[PDB]
């Protein structure tokens, strides 16, 4: 398991928009939420629920709070319009023995530049705009240490404490409603198309068969419904007029077995 | 860099032209993140419509979903325009049904 936290910040929000945000992950499933118009940490689905240490918000909000007023002035250190696209990817997954590998990196406008290395105690990497950005954060009282706290302490103590006390939500096993359909290609072919709904955890496989023997995995295309569910198909072509010998397989942590899906 | 959405509609069920439903647009490998994206009924816009928080996958390309409730019967055809930076108009992605 991973706690990672997206985040996020632009020079020009559109109007009525969050010049900040970002969003807690447990594993692929979203436990935190905080805008920058609301200056609030808050938890999301099932994470809300959750008997915590209460005052584990408070941090929580405190915590991202004094990360977005560095993430904004990233910016002032910056050349010259721009306008500019800031963003963070911080965590650590826990591993097998009592350990945490800690996350760090920042990119600009989608490409990526700046790195946390902690051995050093800092923000690195070569290429110009980060030196800047840097040494802004650098040259800023204990935001260094601010982050190591974060990253060593924070982080290793937050996910241990979901993993105790939402370890239940963690393991959901949803099985996924199938359906097998037919839509028309050029004259002579025909489209066989496995749609997969709702669903979690994400881990899925699907494939074809024609009389029994496999005759492809297809194209396949992927995505999540709102409650955190998921969303899967995978689309083959076949002879138009060979149709109902084909036959759909999905494979999902929700079933026992594999399942058939007859068209 | 500049990032072009992919595109995805799909329900949060299988189609059954009737039963309260849910219709889900699905936006994806964006960049910058500045986008709107709407829900059609047959042609124009849909009212209550939320969208869950912007995140964004492994290479900082943003991705965000938008959805809504929804009942189709044969009548209506529901479907997802988007417009961003790097499209040239819109995208309307029709919603195909069962898929």
């Amino acid at each position: 398991l991973s706690l990672l936290y997206h985040l996020t910040a632009v020079s020009s929000p559109a109007p009525g928009t969050p010049a900040f945000w970002v969003s807690g992950w447990l594993g692929p499933q979203q436990y935190l939420s905080y805008n920058s118009l609301r200056g609030e940490a808050e938890p999301c689905g099932a994470w809300v629920w959750e008997n915590q240490v209460s005052w584990y918000w408070e941090k929580e909000t405190t915590d991202l709070r004094i990360k977005e007023k560095l993430f904004l002035e990233a910016f002032k250190a910056l050349g010259g319009k721009g306008p500019y696209t800031l963003q963070g990817l911080l965590g650590c997954e826990l591993g097998p023995d009592n350990t945490s590998v800690p996350t760090a990196k920042f990119a600009l406008n989608g490409e990526e530049f700046m790195n946390f290395d902690l051995k050093q105690g800092t923000w690195g990497g070569d290429w110009p705009e980060a030196l800047a950005i840097s040494q802004r954060w650098q040259q800023q009282d204990k935001a260094a240490n601010k982050e190591l706290t974060f990253l060593l302490f924070s982080c290793p103590h937050r996910l241990r404490e979901h993993l105790e006390r939402g370890r239940g939500n963690l393991e959901w096993k949803e099985p996924p409603s199938m359906r097998l359909k037919a839509r028309p290609s050029s004259p002579g072919f025909s489209v066989l198309t496995c749609s997969a709904f709702s669903f979690y955890p994400p881990e899925l496989q699907l494939r074809f068969l024609r009389n029994g023997l496999a005759a492809g995995t297809g194209q396949g295309d992927f995505g999540p419904n709102s409650d955190g569910s998921f969303h899967a198909s995978s689309s083959l072509t076949v002879k138009s007029g060979d149709e109902h010998h084909y036959c759909c397989i999905v494979q999902h942590a929700g079933l026992a077995q594999p399942l058939r899906v007859e068209l | 860099i500049q990032r072009t959405p992919k595109i995805q509609v799909y329900s949060r069920h299988p189609a059954e032209n009737g039963k309260s439903n849910f219709l889900n647009c699905y936006v994806s490998g964006f960049h910058p993140s500045d986008i709107e994206v709407d829900l059609l009924k047959n042609g124009e816009r849909i009212e209550k419509v939320e969208h869950s928080d912007l995140s964004f996958s492994k290479d900082w390309s943003f991705y965000l979903l938008y959805y809504t409730e929804f009942t189709p019967t044969e009548k209506d055809e529901y479907a997802c325009r988007v417009n961003h930076v790097t499209l040239s108009q819109p995208k309307i992605v029709k919603w195909d049904r069962d898929m």
